Formats: C-alpha cells, structure tokens, sequence
C-alpha cells in the first residue's frame, strides 16, 4: 500500500522493527490501523477529528 | 494521542441552465378616456321682437 489508494508493486518499502509503532494508512474511502506491526482495524474517515 | 486530518474536496454549486425566452411581437392596448367624436350639421333660426 502506497499512498492515496496506490497498489506499488515491489515491497521494497521496510524498516527495523521498533517498540511503539502504531500507524495509520489510507485504505478504499478511509484508514487501516495497525499497533505494533499487527492489523489492528479498518477505520473510516468519520472517527478523526 | 492527538491526530487529525486535512478535509478533502467539496462540491461546488452548478451553474444554473438558465431561462428560456420566446420572441415574439407584442402590441400593448390600454382603456380608451377619448369621447367618441363625429361631425354634425345644425339648422336652426334666431327669432327676436
Ligand atoms: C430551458 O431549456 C433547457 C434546454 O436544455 C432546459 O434544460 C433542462 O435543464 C434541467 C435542469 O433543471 C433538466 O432537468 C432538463 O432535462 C433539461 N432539459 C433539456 C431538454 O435539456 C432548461 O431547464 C429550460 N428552462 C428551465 C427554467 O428549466
């Protein structure tokens, strides 16, 4: 998953494993979230302020 | 803790169709204040004593 709903290709895109990770990504009309590597939840855009 | 986000795009008003007018010829009548007027003739005689 790249950016603004772009399929990439090559998985090239990696980084050293850290302690406290928690990221959100764009995914179809809203957010994916994942707390420390793993699939926390799908989220849509009403749930940020 | 705190995250937010940019609001996306918005939908702008559409530009009206718009009137359609018909061309056409118009003559414009109002109430008649003229008398009706015609032309007489008069016949008489003065008497004096
Ligand atoms: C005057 O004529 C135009 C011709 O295009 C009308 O266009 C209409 O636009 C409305 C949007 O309100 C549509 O629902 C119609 O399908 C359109 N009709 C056609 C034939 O294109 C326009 O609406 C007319 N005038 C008014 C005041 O609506």
């Amino acid at each position: 998953l790249g950016e603004n709903n772009e399929l990439r290709l090559t998985r090239d895109a990696i980084e050293p494993c850290t302690v406290g990770h928690r990221r959100y990504f764009t995914f179809g009309g809203g957010y994916v979230y994942f707390e420390e590597y793993a699939y926390s939840h799908q989220l849509s855009r009403a749930d940020i302020t | 803790a705190t995250v937010v986000q940019f609001e996306q795009p918005r939908r702008c008003p559409t530009r009206p169709e718009g009137q359609n007018y018909t061309e056409g010829i118009a003559v414009v009548f109002k109430e008649n204040i003229a008398p009706y007027k015609f032309k007489a003739t008069m016949y008489y005689k003065d008497v004096t004593v």
